[PDB]
């Protein structure tokens, strides 16, 4: 075996999957995505590290 | 509300202006306009501002 151990991360495989999905207070534009990033700089508290 | 979240057009000073002009000193400056009284007996009119019409070009 080699020195450092190995760990199994068992589950599925997605490429941008967000579990953790509520409902947010503040809410942005319908369309416009370039003003989507406003939300990344205050985040709602249960994204803040999804 | 444009510009808080990215960078600004290099040409959106001088749209808003012009914009702002055509929309609102034009009829500033016709409001001010005196009026002509005269030509008793001819037909005229006065300076009325609630056409205010523009046309595009041909």
């Amino acid at each position: 075996y080699p020195n450092p151990p190995l760990v199994i991360c068992f589950g599925a495989a997605q490429k941008e999957f967000v579990p953790t999905v509520r409902v947010s207070h503040e809410q942005m534009h319908q369309d416009k995505y370039s003003e989507w990033k406003m939300l990344q700089w205050n985040p709602p508290e249960f994204v803040r590290a999804p | 509300n444009e510009g808080i979240s990215t960078i600004p057009g290099f040409n959106q000073i001088q749209f808003e202006g012009f914009c702002r002009f055509i929309d609102q000193g034009l009829t500033e400056e016709l409001y001010k306009f005196p009026k002509i009284e005269d030509t008793d007996q001819e037909i005229e009119f006065q300076l009325f501002v609630e056409t205010y019409q523009l046309v595009e070009p041909l």
